[PDB]
This record gives C-alpha cells, structure tokens and sequence, in this order.
C-alpha cells in the first residue's frame, strides 16, 4: 500500500475535526453542517444569512485568524431548488490552515456582499454576478467584469450553450463589427464517455 | 344538412359518461341497424369529459357535451343530430 | 409568505416607480448618446428603440424579476454614459445586418424545417 | 409473508424464495459482474465472473445460479470476491486477442469495462495465444471467433428465443469452439440479436462494420415502423447520418429484441430517395421543380374537382398527423374517398368499434393464455416479436398452440388443423375435436391475421372467427377482462387510419373512379392507371421512388420515419411517437406540413400551424392518439358480434395461404426494405446458400 | 502435444451429406432395443450407443452417419455433432483396421 | 493506381471525384487537386504470401515495438490465406 | 422581511436566451435507455433533459457537419423527474416527459434446465 | 546523411518540394468521401 497510494495524516484530520466542532459550537445560529474530507480539508455549510457573521468571526477571532481570502466562486447545480452554491476559501497564516465555507442561493435571492470583511472579494463577487447572475446586495460597484459589453446571459450556467448564441464579424456595408446568430461550419461533437459499470462502490447511492 | 360521420367520445370509467356507456351497451346496435352506411365512431375519452361530434358536408363539424346525461338524453340528442332538427 | 425576500422593492408599485426612473434616465441619455457616438440615427429612432426594449419585458409580474431587469438596465446605461461601449455595441440593438426572418407558414415551409 | 430476510453487506433485504444472490444484490443497487448470465436466457454458470463471498463460508458461490438462503450475508466487496474477480478476468484475458483498435466492440465492450473496473492492470501471461478460424453464418452477423470467451449466450438465445438449434460447441478443453460444425447459414427473423447479446466482438454487425465508434453516436429513441409490432428502438446517428438501429427495452412490446428487418433495413433510407418536387414536362417526363410551382399545380387541379372526384390512398408507413391532415383537406372539398391499401371488412360494425380491429389481449397478455388458435396467418414473418412472445409462452407457460392455414414453420410445435376455412365453421358448430379444447380452457385466445382478411371472403372469415369467440364466451361465461377475440395487423399505418375514420380497402375508389388521386406513400400497386379514367391527375407524396412514383403527375418529397416526430398506433392499439434523428434530405419536408401548405395554397387553409396544434386535432378526432403509452380500451365484442350476424356471405373453398410462406419472402415487404441493399444480400443468401 | 485434428467439417467427395450410409436391419433391431432402455419422452439419451453402433458398422463416423442418427432419434443434428466432437472414442476420419492406442500417462510412463 | 475521371479529374484512392455538373470543381481552377499517388491496397497486394510450417502464426508488423500489437493468426483453412488485421500481410501453410 | 410573491416562477427574461429558442423549442425529459450492447446499468440512474434535433447539413468545404442551433449539444442531468419539470417550467420550455422503464423481476431457476416433464429442459450446455 | 544515410523506401519522395503556397501547386482542401444519399432516377419512358 506504500508506493502508489497517497499516505494519510490522522493528526491533521483530528485537529480539523476539533476546530470544526469548535466553530459549530460558537455559531449555532448559522452553521448547518461540518465535514472533513479524506485528504484533510475542512468544510462548513452555513445558512445564507450568516455570510457576514461567520466570515467576520473567522477573520477576527483569536483562534481563527483566517486573514486571507484565497478564492470565492459559485457552482451551478440545476437539479437543486437553490441552484447556486457560493464557496469561500480562507487561509490562516497564524495557524497555517485552510478552511472552506459554503452557502446557497437561487436566481432571485440576493447574497450579502462580503467586501467589508475582505477587500479581495470585490472582484470575485463581480465575477460571480457576471458568470452566474447571482446578485450581491450592498456591493460598492457591481457590474460585468469578464464578458463583452452588452452580453446577454450568464455563460457559466449549465443551461448556457458552449458556443453561446451570437458571434461577431466585420461587415463592410456598415463598416463595423456586428453580432449575428451563431453558425458553425463544424458542430461540436458531443461524446458519451461514461461507462455503464460502477467505478466506486463506496459512493453508491440508495436505490430508492 | 348532409351528415357525413358522427363521433361519440366517451370516457371509460368516469361517472359522467355512465349514461353514455349504457347507450353503447343497450341501443347502439339498433341505431347501427337503422343507419348501416353512416360512420359512428366510438372512441375513448380521457379523464375530462364526454362529448359527441357531428360532421357535415365540406368539413363543417360541431360538438355537444354529454356530461351526466342518461341513455334517454343521449339518444334524444343523437336523433336531433340525425334529423334536420338542430 | 412563501419565504421570499426582496431585492429592493416589496410590491409592484415600487418596482414600477423604479422602472419609470430608469426609463426617464434612458430617455434623457438618448440625445447625448447620439451626439457622442456619432450615430446615423435620429433621437426619435433611439427613443423608440428604448421604448421597444422596455416593452419587451412588459409581461413580467414578479417584483424581483422587475428589480433585476432594472438593475441590468442601470448597468447598461452606466456602460453607455461612460463610453465603455463602442458604436458597434450601441448599434447591435438595431440588427441592421441581419436579414429579416419571415413569420408566415408558407415562407418557413419554403426555406426549411424550422417552425 | 413468504419473503425471507437476507443481508447484502449487512443490509436487510426481503426477497421471495428462489431469488438468486445476483437478484438480491441488485435489489439494493449492486450489479454483480457477469459475462454469461442474461436475465432473459437460461442460467449457464460457466463464465464464473459472478463469484461472490458469503459470510462464514470458505467457498465463493456463483451469484447467477445460487438461490439465497435465510440469514445469508452477501459480501460483494470483500477481499475474497475481489480476488476471485481478478483471477477470472486474468483467465479471460489470457488468450484474448490484442484486437481492440480493430474491434468494433471498442468502446462498448463488457470485457473492456469489467477489466477496467474489476480486473488487474498488468499481465503475467508469458506464452503464445490461441487462434481460432472464423465461421461464416451469413451476411448479417460477422464472426471473428478468436474474440469468443465461450459464454454460450448465442447458443442459448438460438435454442430458446429463436427456436433454432444450429449453434453449439465442438471439441473440449481449451480448443472448444462455438459454431455450427458445418458451413451453414444462421437465418432467422431474429438472428441479429445475437450481435447484441454477445459481450465481445466475436459476433458483430456486418453492415455496420468499421463505420462508427460508440462515443461518437448520438442516440435518438424512436419507434420501428417496419411492422405493426411497434418495437421501441434507438437510432444512433453521427454528423447527421443514421449509423445503426438498436433495440430499446420495452417489457410489454419487444422485450429486448428487434426483428432483422428492423435492424438491417435502415440503409434503404439512402438508396432511392425523393429529394425535390417533380412535375411532368411537355414530353411527359418527370423533371425537377420548385415547391411553389408543384404546390400551385396540385392546388389548381384540386380546386377544379370536388366531392367524389377526389380520392386518396394511404400507404403502409404513413403517420397519424399526415392521415388527419389529408382527411381534413379532402373533407374541405367534400370528399370521403379516403382509403387504405390494406383491406378490413366494413360489414356490421366495421371500423365503428375499435375492439373490432385490435389485438385486444395485447402482446403481454399472451403470457397468460392457456390456448391460442391462429387463423390464416404466419406470425413468424408478419409479426416476429409477437411470434417470439408466443414461443416464450409455449416454452415457459406450456401454452397450447393450434393453426388453421398452411403448415408453416413457427419454430415451435403446434397442432395443425388444416388450411380449409370450413374448419372454422366446424369449430363454431362444435363438431370439431378442437372446439372442446377451447371450452375447457380458462383463458383462450383466437388470433386472426389481417392478411387472411385481404382475400375475397374476408368478411365471412371474420364472421366465423367472431362466432367461435362468442361461443367460447357464452359457454365458459365471462372470465373477466380477458378479451378472447384478436386481430393481428402487419401494417404500421393501418390502425391509426382506422381510428381516424379512413375507409379500409380500395373498393370505394374502384366503385367510383376519381379524377384526382392522392397517393400518400401508396406503393402497393393496388390501383394503376388502367383502373382509373384517362387524364387522371395522380399526386404521389412519399420518401422513396418505388412502384407508385413513376405513374404520378406531381411528386412531393416527404420525410421518412427517422426524419419526423410522428405518431403510429400499435396492432394492440398503443399510440407511440417517433423522434427526429436527422432532417429530411434535400427539399423533402414533413408530410403534414406539405398537406397544410397545399391547403393554404388552394384556399382551404387548415386550422393548425404547428405539431402541437395538429396533435390537438388528432385528439379532437380520436382521443387515444395522444395517450402515448396507454393500451387499455373498451370491450364492445357483443355489439360487433350482433352486427356481424346480419350478413350471411358465403365462405370460399380456397385454402388459406399467407403471403409470406418462407424466409425469402420476409425481407422485402415495403419500399424501404425493397430499396435496402442488405436485404437483397439476405434474399440472395437464402435463395442460394453457397 | 496438441489436438492435431480439426473440429469443423468441410465437404469432401469421401465425406459429405450424400455419402451413402444406412443401418442394417439387424442394426435397426439393436437400435430399437437400445431405445427401449430409456424412459419414454427422453430419446436423446440414446445418441451415445446408437452413434457408437454406427461407428461399429462403418468403421468411422461420416457426416451422413451423424445425420442419420439425428434423423432416427429425432434430435437436431447440431447436438449429434456436439456429441461426436466431444468424445474421443468417435472417429470422424477413417482409421486403420487395427487401431492401436498406447497409454503414455505417468504410471505407464 | 490513379485513374482519370471522364471529366479529366484524378480519382483518389478513396474513389472520390466530382461529377461533370458539380460546381465544386471550380476550387481546382488555376490550382491543382491533391492526390496521393501510392495506393495502399495495390501496394499491399504486391507482397508475396508467407509459407510457414505451423497451424498458428504470429504477426507484429515488423520492427518489434515499432510495429502494431502482436496478434495470432490461425491457418487451418486450406482455401484461403490468413491475413493480419493490422498489416495486411498474408500467411499460409504448405499445400499442394 | 418577506414580501410573499404568489406568482409562477419565470426567469425567462433574465437568461438572455433569444425568444426563438424559448417558444419554439421542445425538450424531452427521460431516463436514457440502457445501451443494448452492454449489460451495465450505471447510465440509467439519472434523468436527462435534452432538446429537439434541428437541421445539420454538409459544409461546402471539407464536407463537415454544420449546424445553426446553439442547443444541439445541451444535455442536463437531474436526480428526480420533478426537478427536471421544475427547471423546464421556470425556464419557459415546453416539455414532454417519459416515465421510467424498469426491467421486471425475473424468475430464474438453474434446475429448470433439466426438467423431467416440462418444456424448459435444455438440449445443450 | 553522407555517413548515416536514411532507410530507403519505395514510397519516399525521390524529389523534395519546398513550400508551394501562393503558386499554382498549392494544396486545395476537399471532401474525400463519396455521396451519402442516392436520389431516385425517374424512368426515361413516358407514362401515358
Ligand atoms: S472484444 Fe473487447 S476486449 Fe476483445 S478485442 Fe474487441 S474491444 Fe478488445
Ligand atoms: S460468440 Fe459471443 S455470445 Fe457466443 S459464446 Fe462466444 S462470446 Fe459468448
Ligand atoms: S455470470 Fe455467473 S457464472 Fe457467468
Ligand atoms: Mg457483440
Ligand atoms: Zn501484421
């Protein structure tokens, strides 16, 4: 089991479980779940109303001191009633640790902006709004960041087609760049790669 | 005026078609004896409503509801459709 | 109460008032847009385009959707005023190059298979 | 209850006695590896891939053949089970050929997948591999026997499902080979299914060879229209071209199988295709034309005549939407001469009551009957999956089968009563020995083929069969909702046309010949220009150039069943809908769209513009045409039987001979299969085996 | 070493379905007695002796002999082919008048 | 093994050639059509059949690890040679 | 505080999809059928939502397969049928739903291969 | 290649060619596959 298998670290697992219990105890009002993965990553699932408190705690508590916001992003899962999942990755330099905070929202429910807690969030939230259409309340300047001016739709959503809806070309009659409905000389070839046999028995779901 | 075909759309188990069902199982045959050349299409309705269709020359057709009718009511409306009486 | 929280407006009246504010701002901005971008259209043409764009979403009855539409329209106006957009972006609202697609049954049948 | 408690990995499951370890494991979502076990075949137990560990038992057991005991704990993922799987896969791969890049089973191999999920990743086999010569079993199934793993699935399928005992094993030990031991063709109307059951590339499809890979294909779930069975199928396309047809599992219609005509006649959709509208020029020859001018010509000719002067004949592959559109279009002209080439008697009830022309017992109900009487039909070629269901009930339920007609080979032994129709009357009379047999039966079934109704005395035959069914119902009483009387259709478009009110048969047109004739895919040759007045305007609308197209004045190219979302009704009355896999070639258009455009040009615009609206019209005419999996219906046998007694037409002293008498007649029945080059090869191979 | 012989049949002037083979009337009496040994409704159980009987009359087993046995016992010919190719006492190729078999297994080795 | 179309166009080894009425030939005006001159079917047909003294032969295409995956060919049929499924080389046993 | 919207959910005006690809599109909600070439059933667990097939033609250059509809390759995965229906309704697409087809429980018996009097006795193994 | 010559093959070009872009010898792409669907051919004889 030695050469080709990634080794385990039970000490970090125990420490992360203890700190997850600690955070859940201190903030019962917003914490809904705590997990530690098999590769020692701590995850905290919270109610959407606790974004500002929990993060503030994790930034300012003497035992947390998660001063750095490494990354903030969203995940689109259409089968869920709350379509969008907001993920915050935080780094603590004092204790040399990383934590993850996850909440949820849908297309119409705004999420409170965390610019006051972390300045770094300012662009990330913008990007989320650009790519998924999640509105952030009380954002100092919330606008598109990555897409073209006047772009309609949110590309990172699962129902958004890969090639989009419009394409650009220069037209000499009007002497300018114009947008037209997308047309492809070669259509993208969809591949069915999934095997009809189960791969991981440990992740099997109840058959209802 | 010129009738071409008639359709009875009756729902199989709903109570509102019960009388219509009775018609089909009591006095449809006699009617088919009386009109041996008139298409009388018996078709099965959904859970919604029973009704009767009547088609005339040049594709004009009209429908009448048969909900909660009786055997007497359905033969009365059928004979009204058959004759030049509404 | 359906457990839904607002963005800005709590009923249709506040959403309508925000719509009217945005419409006023766009109507005021149109002549400045025509002058700055050096567009070959009249002020009346641009204002009719604004009216059409506003009426395209006239069927909405959800205050949250109206709120998000007003927010997107505000971003569009802020893009236009600051000259972040270019003449190409502004003129994409008119589809001058696109050939009009016929709407009656016979033309669709003659050209192809699309309904 | 009778259920016993077992444990799968410590989880409690309640199962009926006789359940095997494999079924108990799959009751909790665990699929045991398998190669030789198929749930529709007899248990083999030879591949040994399914070996699983039972707690407190030193020996692993074959899950596919081992009934679960009370209190057993099945350990599907213990070290013993994993080691058994690895060893069995090692043995399987020891002599397997390094053929994956040139094998058509490439991305679809159970051997490959179960090696990746349950086997090892290396090889310690340091010897030379074995090689086996190939066997030729016909043009449909390509054989490369080096890839065979000797699971004997094909042998069991042939012996049980197909009723053909030509496949077997010769030799023993390592040099044991699956074949026929002689140069013999494996001809069966269900012979192609052995390609699907074979887990490896030992048996593959010859027409499909080397053309596509499974990951490239886009799968469209559709309905087969080559018979009235309505088998659920998958059309696999790639870059807008049909690659192959596969079975789609429907437990009540086709189970897991399709017919050879269903599987291998798709290439006929690329051979003689109508792509552009055509008209006659000054020289009397067909020449290409725009849609506008052809539609204007047809509309101008339609505006002139009216009433009885306009008639239409529907073909065998016509959808319900096109049928209703044509019905409406001809009704606006005040015409009622809407006919089908297939003949169904109109005396008494005729098409007035649905159960008069349906398979009322349904296909799944065959597995409940204790006796079945077949009259004037060859179910093997008319409805191969219906015959497969009959064979399955004959094998498992000990079903008793009798036939009146030509003594054809049905792949199962039956009691042959003869081919004289008078025998039917004798059975009704009670003089015949078989009549008693029907009386003792709890669930008798009588099936009358629509092919016997094509002859002159079809009404008399139907009356006699109804008399037999009524005698059974009167003697034995009403068992319940059993529906003794049945009609077996062979045309995919017939039942929908009868539901919509089309007149069965052509006799209405022969009685009053028309001036304008619509041939909606009518390629049967029932009506020619000798039976019509001269200067008759014939309009053909279809997808193939066949016997009906050259005799037309205007040709309108239509879509095939793979190119539209269309509704077809089963022989048991079940409505189903196809899906678009590819668009029609060239200028070809959807049929109902063609009829609606023609109506708009001619001035009598139809009230529907989209598919949803035309299906709403379908519901208005016959509500059962929008219930897309329902098969339940009413029993109006009493009224039809009473109305069939008022006509006393005499029977004919002519023996019943089905149109399909041997396998050679099976391959080409409609325009698509006649245009298919694979069916030409099948006919040539059957006529001369060489 | 290896098997050497082949388990497929190819037609040949000396071995084909039209090759003349039939049972002698006394061999038919023997076949009747053999068939009488097994329960009614199980006649395939007689393929092993009857086939062997053919090999005793003819000296080997042509394809016509297998076909005749299958026709007599009303079994599919493929089953008779399987029996003939499975068992090594059956000669699917002509042999000499005196067929010499030498045991070479470990006790005799 | 190139042949000439009735219109004068070279025919590729796949057999493709535009018809007389096909406008797509205009792309070759003032330019050329690219046709590979070495036909693999004709080239592989020239190879002599290898006589071997065994029922089963092995083929890897030559070059060891520089060829194709090693496969084993049965040579029990006397009316037809054994063909490699990768390389096309033919093998047979001594007959006659 | 909450505002109690009692309307039907409709995000059509926010997705930026052209109105052609909202009103004239028909989606299919279904559990995909098992590939008949393999016995594995792992690809028949989830629900799929797909769009109606549109026209594909041949490229005048190189003969490739050209399309004109952006939803040709859009396939969505859902855990239950109700989730797929809710997604389709809130996106404004008209849908057709096919019920799940599950194989019936079979009655297998190895000993049946050797019946004394029944028809299920096999002739070879 | 004077001291270590390459292997000789019958299909190897005996005459090297430079980049021929912009000359009449330039490569022009085309579809190498045959026609997919064959159309019905009407009879040459009149029907009436
Ligand atoms: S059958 Fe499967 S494992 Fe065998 S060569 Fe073909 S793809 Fe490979
Ligand atoms: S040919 Fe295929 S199905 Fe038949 S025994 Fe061999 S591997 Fe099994
Ligand atoms: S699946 Fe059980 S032994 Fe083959
Ligand atoms: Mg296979
Ligand atoms: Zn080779």
């Amino acid at each position: 089991t030695r050469p080709t298998i990634r080794p385990r670290n039970d000490v970090v697992h125990k420490q992360l479980s203890a700190f997850g219990q600690y955070v859940a105890e201190i903030l019962p009002k917003y914490v809904q779940q705590v997990q530690v993965s098999c590769f020692n990553e701590l995850e905290i699932f919270i109610h959407p109303d606790g974004v500002i408190p929990v993060l503030t705690f994790l930034r300012d508590h003497t035992n947390a001191q998660f001063k750095s916001l490494a990354d903030l992003t969203a995940v689109d899962v259409p089968t869920r009633q709350n379509r969008f999942e907001i993920v915050y990755n935080l780094l603590s330099l004092r204790f040399n640790s990383r934590i993850r905070v996850k909440t949820y929202t849908d297309e119409l429910t705004p999420i409170e902006s965390s610019v006051t807690v972390y300045k770094a969030a300012n662009w990330y939230e913008r990007e989320i709004w650009d790519m998924f259409g999640v509105f952030f309340a009380n954002h100092p300047d919330l606008r598109r960041i990555l897409t073209d001016y006047g772009f309609e739709g949110h590309p990172f959503r699962k129902d958004f087609p890969l090639s989009g809806y419009v394409e650009l070309r220069y037209d000499d009659e009007v002497k300018r760049v114009v947008a037209e409905p997308v047309e492809l000389a070669q259509e993208f070839r969809k591949f069915d790669l999934n095997s009809p046999w189960e791969a991981f028995p440990a992740y099997r779901q109840p058959p209802e | 005026l010129g009738l071409r075909e008639i359709r009875i759309h009756l729902c199989q188990r709903s109570p509102g078609s019960q009388g219509v069902r009775d018609f089909i199982e009591k006095r449809y045959v006699e009617l088919k004896k009386a009109n041996p050349d008139l298409p009388i299409l018996i078709r099965e309705c959904s859970d919604v409503q029973p009704k009767l269709w009547a088609r005339y020359a040049f594709g004009q057709e009209k429908n009448v509801s048969l909900n909660n009718f009786s055997a007497d009511q359905v033969t009365r409306t059928l004979e009204n459709v058959l004759s030049g009486k509404a | 109460g359906t457990s839904v929280k607002p963005i800005f407006s709590r009923d249709m009246n506040e959403a309508k008032r925000r719509v009217r504010e945005l419409y006023r701002a766009w109507y005021r901005e149109v002549p400045n847009t025509v002058h700055l971008f050096q567009l070959d259209i009249s002020v009346k043409q641009g204002r009719d385009k604004v009216r059409e764009m506003f009426m395209k979403n006239a069927h909405v009855t959800d205050p949250r959707v109206v709120d998000l539409l007003v927010i997107k329209g505000k971003m569009e106006l802020e893009e236009t005023i600051n000259v972040w957009k270019q003449r190409t972006h502004i003129m994409r609202f008119f589809h001058e190059t696109e050939a009009p697609r016929p709407t009656d049954f016979l033309s669709k049948f003659y050209v192809g298979h699309d309904p | 209850s009778n259920l016993i408690e077992v444990f799968v990995d410590g989880q409690s499951v309640m199962v009926e006695p006789g359940t095997t370890v494999l079924q108990a494991c799959e009751k909790v979502g665990m699929q045991i590896p398998r190669f030789c076990y198929h749930e529709r075949l007899s248990v083999a137990g030879n591949c040994r891939m399914c070996l699983v560990e039972i707690e407190k038992a030193p020996k692993v057991v074959a899950a596919c053949a081992m009934p679960v005991m009370k209190g057993w704990n099945i350990l599907t993922n213990s070290e013993k089970s994993k080691k058994a799987r690895e060893g069995v896969m090692e043995f399987l791969l020891a002599n397997h050929p390094l053929d994956c890049p040139i094998c058509d089973q490439g991305g679809e191999c159970d051997l490959q997948d179960q090696s990746m999920m349950f086997g090892s990743d290396r090889s310690r086999f340091l010897e030379g591999k074995r090689a086996v010569e190939d066997k030729n079993i016909g043009p449909l199934v390509k054989t490369i026997m080096t890839r065979c793993i000797q699971c004997t699935r094909c042998i069991r399928f042939a012996s049980e499902i197909a009723g053909v005992d030509d496949l077997g094993t010769t030799g023993r030990g390592n040099d044991m080979q699956v074949g026929t031991y002689i140069e013999k063709m494996f001809m069966s109307e269900l012979s192609g299914n052995i390609i699907d059951i074979c887990p490896v590339g030992a048996l593959t499809s010859k027409p499909y060879a080397f053309t596509a890979r499974p990951w490239e294909t886009r799968k469209t779930e559709s309905i087969d229209v080559m018979d009235a069975v309505g088998s659920n199928i998958v059309v696999s396309t790639r870059t807008g071209e049909v690659m192959r047809i596969l079975p789609r599992m429907h437990e009540d219609i086709n189970e897991e199988w399709i017919s050879d005509k269903t599987r291998f006649a798709y290439d006929g959709l690329k051979r003689q295709r109508l792509t552009q509208p055509m008209i006659r020029n000054e020289k009397g020859l067909l020449t290409y034309t725009t849609w506008e001018d052809a539609l204007s010509r047809v509309a101008g000719m339609l505006q002139s005549f009216q009433g009885n002067d306009v008639a239409a004949i529907a073909g065998g592959l016509v959808d319900a939407e096109a049928l209703v559109a044509l019905k409406d279009l001809l009704n606006r002209v005040d015409s009622d001469s809407l006919c089908t080439e297939e003949v169904f008697p109109t005396a008494g009830a005729g098409t007035d009551l649905r159960s008069n022309y349906l398979l009322n017992t349904t296909i799944a109900g065959v597995e409940e009957a204790d006796v079945i009487l077949l009259v004037g039909t060859n179910p093997r070629f008319e409805a191969p999956l219906f015959n497969a269901r009959i064979r399955k009930s004959w094998l498992h339920n000990d079903l008793k089968v009798a036939l009146i007609g030509s003594p054809v080979d049905l792949t199962y032994r039956y009691d042959h009563l003869g081919d004289s129709p008078k025998i039917l009357q004798d059975i009704a009379s009670g003089n015949h020995p078989f009549s008693q047999i029907l009386k003792e039966a709890k669930k008798p079934m009588v099936v009358l083929g629509s092919s016997a109704l094509q002859r002159s005395d079809g009404t008399a035959i139907l009356a006699a069969v109804s008399n037999i069914a009524q005698n059974i119902r009167l003697s034995s009483g009403v068992t319940g909702d059993w529906k003794v009387m049945n009609i077996l259709h062979r045309i995919a478009s017939q039942v929908a046309a009868l539901d919509l009110g089309y007149k069965p048969g052509v006799e209405a047109i022969r009685k009053n010949p028309p001036k304008v004739l619509f041939l909606l895919g009518a390629d049967g040759g029932c009506i020619t220009r000798q039976d019509l007045p001269k200067d008759c305007f014939i309009i053909y609308q279809g997808h193939h150039g066949d016997v009906g197209a050259p005799m037309a004045d205007v040709i309108l190219p239509g879509a095939a069943y793979t190119e539209k979302s269309a509704t077809y009704v089963n022989t048991e009355g079940r409505a189903q809908q196809t899906k678009v896999a590819v668009t029609p070639p060239g200028l070809a258009r959807e049929d109902w769209k063609i009829i609606r455009a023609l109506s708009e040009i001619a001035g009598m615009t139809l009230p529907y513009d989209t598919l949803d609206q035309v299906r709403s019209r379908l519901e208005e005419v016959s509500p059962n045409l929008v219930r897309y999996d329902d098969v339940e219906g009413a029993n109006y046998f009493q009224q039809a039987n009473e109305l069939s007694k008022l006509v006393n037409q005499q029977l004919l002293a002519d023996p019943l001979v089905p149109p399909q008498l041997t396998i050679k007649d099976f391959y080409m029945t409609d325009s698509i299969s006649r245009a298919s080059q694979t069916m030409a090869k099948c006919v040539k191979a059957v006529t001369e085996g060489i | 070493g290896a098997g050497g012989a082949l388990f497929v049949h190819r037609d040949t002037p000396e071995n084909n379905p039209d090759t003349p083979f039939d049972f002698t009337p006394e061999n038919y009496k023997r076949i009747e007695a053999i068939v009488k040994n097994y329960p009614e409704g199980h006649k395939a159980a007689a393929v092993l002796p009857v086939l062997d009987l053919a090999q005793r009359q003819n000296g080997w087993l042509p394809i016509s002999a297998m076909n005749k046995v299958a026709e007599i016992l009303q079994v599919p010919p493929m089953r008779v082919y399987e029996v003939a190719t499975f068992y090594t006492m059956y000669n699917r190729k002509p042999v000499g008048k005196y067929h010499i078999q030498v045991c070479t297994t470990t006790p005799c080795m | 093994g190139v042949r000439t179309s009735p219109t004068g166009e070279k025919v590729t080894h796949t057999g493709q050639a535009y018809d007389d009425g096909d406008y797509r030939r205009v792309r070759f005006s003032d330019r050329q059509k690219e046709v590979n001159e070495n036909f693999a079917i004709d080239l592989i047909a020239e190879q002599p059949v290898s006589e071997v003294g065994s029922r089963v032969i092995s083929c890897d295409g030559g070059g060891g690890a520089l060829g194709h995956p090693r496969v084993y060919i049965n040579l029990d049929k006397e009316t037809k040679t054994g063909t490699c499924g990768y390389c096309g080389l033919q093998f047979r046993q001594p007959h006659h | 505080q909450l505002i109690a919207v009692d309307e039907k959910l409709d995000i059509t005006t926010l997705t930026g999809v052209p109105e052609e690809h909202i009103k004239t599109r028909k989606v299919r909600i279904f559990v995909p059928a098992r590939n008949n070439m393999q016995s594995g059933v792992n690809n028949t667990k989830k629900w799929k939502m797909e769009f109606d097939t549109r026209e594909r033609w041949e490229n005048p250059l190189m003969g490739w397969s050209s399309t004109a509809d952006p939803l040709s390759n859009l396939v969505l995965t859902f855990s239950t049928k109700e989730d797929a229906v809710a997604f389709a309704e809130k996106n404004g697409w008209s849908f057709d739903v096919e019920e799940r087809k599950v194989p019936k429980p079979k009655s297998k018996s190895y000993g049946a291969n050797f019946s004394w009097n029944k028809r299920t006795r096999v002739s070879t193994k | 290649p004077t001291t270590k010559p390459p292997t000789a093959r019958k299909y190897i070009w005996t005459n090297h060619k430079f980049n021929v872009s912009g000359t009449p010898q330039q490569y022009v792409p085309y579809s190498t596959t045959r026609k997919k669907i064959q159309e019905w051919v009407p009879p040459s004889t009149p029907y009436k």
